[PDB]
């Protein structure tokens, strides 16, 4: 099962 | 900079003439992805040619398998011809049985 | 350690020729297990090896939400990048991330694993404390900088302990007659003339999994790594691996060359001659 943050880090 | 394919032609078995099979072309440690590559059956393209999905290793470098289903016989010829930016003009590869 | 999962992403821009492609492959061991593409004609996670194919609606929907979403995340990532490298929007480039966990034998977390690349490049990793970055350059010390602030570490870690390990044990048992089965190789010495001075001895490794092999050729017992030629490990097509190390030697020489084959698929090391 794939990473699944409430907010996918930004660069 | 950008990196060129290295370039593998084989056989999923070892070939025996006259017996179904499966050649292999192994395209790796290249950068970037865009890369074109055709199965050639004396000089001439296979349609029926099948690919791995975009992967790459630890260094960042892409591979790719394409692949095709093939009866090897005594005289066809079987080769591997492929293009990246890196290369002036496509790079074609013969298949060896003994490599 | 014995066993890994690993998720690989590759944004692709491509000005001109529309929005960036995404493709996401996840890997357990050297088993691919699922891919998605944004190019796709009807973009989902789809699977790829039979053992996942059990996993219910639920899943595939979940795991295809967060694709779509993280295409759309690397689309911007790789606009901020652009402004980073103080690049224009007229260029190709790419970014690239690799993440996941490693197990031992009793399943617990031996090591976590979250990597960036901007073409081709180390752009920033998480360190193996789970808790600390390294960015590459004076670019990447600026995502370095938002990712300490807003605590992103602390998310991987919470992953890579967690879902990660657990839903890896999952997979494991569900493909344990495969992930779970090592193939040791079927090997063979061949010999190849080249002239009457001398021959090639050339030592196959052919039907193995996982990837993992050494092979190595000596001549007097003394390891002959400067003058072995030894080719990239390539997929066979139905999940093995083929290999092979070569040595020119000396017509009336073979005798004294031994090629040694170590896997995890063998009780013990092999020496074969030719």
């Amino acid at each position: 099962k794939a990473f699944n943050p409430e907010i996918i880090p930004m660069f | 900079i950008q990196r060129t394919p290295k370039i593998q032609v084989y056989s999923r078995h070892p070939a025996e003439n006259g017996k179904s099979n499966f050649l292999n072309c192994y395209v790796s440690g290249f950068h970037p992805s865009d890369i074109e590559v055709d199965l050639l059956k004396n000089g001439e393209r296979i349609e029926k040619v099948e690919h791995s999905d975009l992967s790459f290793s630890k260094d960042w470098s892409f591979y790719l398998l394409y692949y095709t289903e093939f009866t090897p016989t005594e005289k066809d010829e079987y080769a591997c011809r492929v293009n990246h930016v890196t290369l002036s003009q496509p790079k074609i590869v013969k298949w060896d049985r003994d490599m | 350690g014995s066993h890994s999962m690993r998720y690989f992403y590759t944004a692709m821009s491509r000005p001109g020729r529309g929005e960036p492609r995404f493709i996401a492959v996840g890997y357990v061991d050297d088993t691919q297990f699922v891919r998605f593409d944004s190019d796709a004609a009807s973009p989902r996670m789809a699977p790829r090896a039979p053992w996942i194919e059990q996993e219910g609606p639920e899943y595939w929907d979940g795991e295809t939400r967060n694709m779509k979403a993280s295409a759309q995340t690397y689309r911007e990532n790789l606009r901020i990048a652009l402004r980073y490298y103080n690049q224009s929007e007229a260029g190709s480039h790419i970014i690239q991330v690799m993440y996941g966990c490693d197990v031992g034998p009793d399943g617990r977390l031996l090591r976590g694993h979250d990597q960036s690349a901007y073409d081709g490049k180390d752009y920033i990793a998480l360190n193996e404390d789970l808790s600390s970055w390294t960015a590459a350059d004076t670019a990447a010390q600026i995502i370095q900088r938002k990712w300490e602030a807003a605590r992103v570490a602390e998310q991987l870690r919470a992953y890579l302990e967690g879902l990660c390990v657990e839903w890896l044990r999952r997979y494991l048992e569900n493909g344990k007659e495969t992930l779970q089965r090592a193939d040791p190789p079927k090997t063979h010495v061949t010999h190849h003339p080249i002239s009457d001075h001398e021959a090639t001895l050339r030592c196959w490794a052919l039907g193995f999994y996982p990837a993992e092999i050494t092979l190595t050729w000596q001549r007097d017992g003394e390891d002959q790594t400067q003058d072995t030629e030894l080719v990239e490990t390539r997929p066979a097509g139905d999940r093995t691996f083929q290999k092979w190390a070569a040595v020119v030697v000396p017509s009336g020489e073979e005798q004294r060359y031994t090629c040694h084959v170590q896997h995890e698929g063998l009780p013990k090391p092999l020496t074969l001659r030719w």
